[PDB]
């Protein structure tokens, strides 16, 4: 843990299905959701590296 | 897939006491939540997150349970906290759990309705075998045509337990065509419960 | 209050589809789930699918791929936003699929899930039956001639339900039992219907079984008695 | 590394969609001006088993009366650009979402998700908490305010 003043800019872009310039992983491909097994959750997914459009 | 058992099926249990339902879940996982059906009204949500009450749930539902089995409890058990019961994790469900009403043994008196010949000039008759006014609700009602075991041909329907007498009806049929029935002339049905110490069968020969 | 109005009772022949619909009011309808369950007799519940309103993303079970479908109504008033209308459209009917609808809301919280369910609709029936509207006929019971013995009547081959049958129209309430109706031979039902009497007033009075088919109006009078 | 939630030896698959809106159904931009709302059924499209410059085109609809957090009586609109339009971007994450009815087979699906925009800030702001300072403490030793 490391107290911070200021977070990093997160610039604000409205989307769906797809997070678009987003922030990246560090080592390896990360699923994210809150209770799995419920279908209601949604499942959050994130890069390590960009895929361009 | 989990999949979700309970126990007992029925449980026979007299009011004042308690009486303590089972669910047992298949994998290790966190919380249940609990319904109440009241015999056709609209199932209403009773235990919640394995312990909470939703709104309107009295005391006397007290939720417990832990890691794969998982509890209730009616410390009072009341005449109208008679139900059935079915327990729930994210979609997937159990089968019931059904309340009833404790009585003593009883007998039922034993009839047989002859075929009339208002059903067989229509070509098929019907010989009602009939019980009335009995408990346990599980019974082993056979019969017989001119002595000799039939099937595939009936529809039994069993009744519910009275709000009065707290007892149990039982009606089969045996619809055959009008060529079967003229053939043969022993007809008697067969009576069998935990409560009677001897078969009993009744008659009617036909023609006679 | 949460209500939940859902409508309705629908009789159809299989191979067809319904579209049944549920009203809500008193909360803001953009905002809550809205589950759609259904009662089998002899399977018990069985969840068909859920809507999420203020965009109408769905998804439905994977057994029920293909045939499932919902949508929902949202009030546009900037003076009353509380009201909204639910729908869903159930095709590929056989007749299997008779069951009672439901149409499920949470309810208020803070650390719980999704799924327990708080406020229930009253339910609807989806009859799913290839037979036709038929009036039933009627058949007496009795014995030949102390003991109690059983009168009664027989309704034999209607369609649809509910027959609603008196005795001696109708006082003659008590030692009457009636039967849920008889399952399906050849597609129609049958209730039987008996009152237990005393021996002596077989040969005494004239009963009567006063069969009431109210969907076909049909209307029949059997004298029972001691033949 | 979703086997490792579900199992080794499962199939996995994706679908597309099931309906809605074009805000849920397809891929909704903001770029340069415009409201680009675009068909993204041949992206989710394969499945998998456990065992160069060819690109993918995605047809793309426009709309100029746009209504976003669908509020009752209002609406935007964009004015048009007057040129033609090109954009550069990155796809960092997905949000699928999961079926599960209950049978036994072993083959789990799972479709791209829309419409609530706390899956974007929650997506980034996951690694913060905020939280307060109290200074005053006490302690106990030996020290005696000295009469
Ligand atoms: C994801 O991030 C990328 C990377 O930043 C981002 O791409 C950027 O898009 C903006 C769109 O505004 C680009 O800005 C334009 O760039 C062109 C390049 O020639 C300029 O001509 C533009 O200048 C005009 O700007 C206004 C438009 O009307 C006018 O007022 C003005 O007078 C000029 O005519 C403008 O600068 C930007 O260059 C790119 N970035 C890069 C590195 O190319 C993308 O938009 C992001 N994704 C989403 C969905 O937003
Ligand atoms: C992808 O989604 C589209 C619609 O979003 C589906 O398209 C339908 O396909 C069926 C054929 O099975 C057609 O009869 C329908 O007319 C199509 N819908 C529309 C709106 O045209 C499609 O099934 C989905 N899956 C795939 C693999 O393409
Ligand atoms: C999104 O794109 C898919 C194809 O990429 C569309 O599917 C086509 O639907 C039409 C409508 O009948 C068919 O004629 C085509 O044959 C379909 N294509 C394929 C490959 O099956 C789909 O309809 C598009 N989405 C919407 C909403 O129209
Ligand atoms: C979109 O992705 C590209 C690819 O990562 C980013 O461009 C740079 O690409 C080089 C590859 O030679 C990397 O080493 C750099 O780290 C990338 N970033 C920068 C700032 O140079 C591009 O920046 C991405 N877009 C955004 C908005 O970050
Ligand atoms: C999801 O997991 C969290 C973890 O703390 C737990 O508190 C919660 O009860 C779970 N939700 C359900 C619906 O089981
Ligand atoms: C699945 O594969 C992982 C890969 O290391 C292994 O650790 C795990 O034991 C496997 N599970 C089963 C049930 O085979
Ligand atoms: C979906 O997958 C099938 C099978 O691989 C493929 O033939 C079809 O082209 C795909 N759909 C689209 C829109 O690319």
């Amino acid at each position: 843990v490391s107290t911070v003043q200021c977070t990093h800019g997160i610039k604000p872009v409205l989307s769906t299905q797809l997070l678009l310039n987003g922030s990246l992983a560090e080592e390896e491909v990360m699923i994210r959701s809150e209770n799995i097994t419920n279908n209601a959750k949604n499942i959050l997914v994130q890069f390590n590296t960009p895929v361009q459009i | 897939e989990i999949v979700l058992t309970q126990s007992p099926g029925i449980l026979s249990l007299s009011p004042g006491e308690t009486a303590t339902l089972f669910c047992k879940a298949s994998q290790g996982g966190n919380a249940m939540t609990w319904y109440q059906k009241r015999r056709g009204q609209v199932p209403r949500l009773l235990i919640y997150d394995t312990s909470r009450r939703a709104s309107g749930v009295p005391d006397r539902f007290v939720g417990s349970g832990s890691g794969t089995d998982f509890f209730l409890t009616i410390n009072k058990l009341d005449r109208e906290d008679f139900a059935v019961y079915y327990c729930q994790q994210f979609e997937f469900f159990g089968l019931g759990s059904e309340l009833e009403v404790h009585r003593t043994v009883a007998a039922p008196s034993v009839f047989i309705f002859p075929p009339s010949d208002e059903q067989l000039k229509s070509g098929t008759a019907s010989v009602v075998c009939l019980l009335n006014n009995f408990y346990p609700r599980e019974a082993k009602v056979q019969w017989k045509v001119d002595n000799a075991l039939q099937s595939g041909n009936s529809q039994e329907s069993v009744t519910e337990q009275d709000s009065k007498d707290s007892t149990y009806s039982l009606s089969s049929t045996l619809t055959l065509s009008k060529a079967d029935y003229e053939k043969h002339k022993v007809y008697a049905c067969e009576v069998t419960h935990q409560g009677l110490s001897s078969p009993v069968t009744k008659s009617f020969n036909r023609g006679e | 209050q949460v209500q939940l109005v859902q409508s309705g009772a629908v009789i159809k022949t299989p191979g067809s589809s319904v579209k049944i619909s549920c009203r809500a009011s008193g909360y803001n309808f953009r905002d809550y789930s809205i589950h759609w369950v259904r009662l089998i007799p002899d399977k018990g519940f069985e969840w068909i699918g859920w809507i999420k309103p203020l965009w109408g993303a769905v998804s439905y079970a994977r057994q029920l791929q293909g045939r499932v479908s919902m949508t929902r109504q949202l009030s546009q008033d900037p003076d009353d936003p509380d009201w909204g209308v639910a729908y869903m459209e159930f095709s590929g009917l056989t007749p299997a699929d008779t069951a009672e609808y439901f149409c499920v809301r949470r309810g208020s919280c803070d650390y719980c899930g999704d799924f327990p369910w708080q406020y229930w609709c009253q339910g609807t029936v989806v009859v799913v039956s290839s037979a036709s509207t038929k009036g039933p006929s009627v058949f007496p019971l009795a014995p030949s001639s102390g003991g109690t013995a059983a009168l009664g009547c027989l309704v034999k081959d209607y369609f649809p339900e509910p027959v609603t049958v008196s005795w001696n129209s109708g006082a003659l309430t008590s030692g009457v039992h009636t039967f849920p109706a008889v399952l399906q031979s050849s597609g129609l039902y049958s209730l039987s219907s008996v009152v237990t009497v005393p021996s002596s007033s077989l040969g005494t009075q004239t009963y009567i079984c006063n069969v009431n088919h109210k969907p076909s109006n049909t209307k029949v009078d059997k004298k029972v008695e001691p033949k | 590394q979703l086997r490792k939630h579900f199992g080794n030896n499962t199939i996995i698959r994706f679908a597309n969609s099931s309906g809605g809106d074009l805000e849920v159904t397809t891929h909704s931009f903001n770029c340069g001006g415009e409201f680009f709302y675009c068909n993204t059924s041949g992206l989710f499209n394969s499945t998998w088993i456990s065992n160069s410059n060819d690109s993918i085109t995605l047809p793309c609809r426009i709309k100029m009366i746009i209504n976003m957090w669908q509020r009752i009586g209002q609406a935007m609109y964009a004015p048009p650009i007057q040129g033609v339009i090109r954009c550069v971007s990155n796809i960092t994450g997905l949000i699928l979402t999961r079926d599960g009815g209950s049978t036994n087979s072993t083959t789990e699906t799972f479709r791209p998700g829309g419409g609530d925009m706390r899956d974007n800030w929650r997506s980034e702001l996951y690694k913060y908490k905020v939280v307060k300072i109290e200074p005053l403490g006490v302690a106990p030793t030996r020290c005696k305010r000295r009469v």
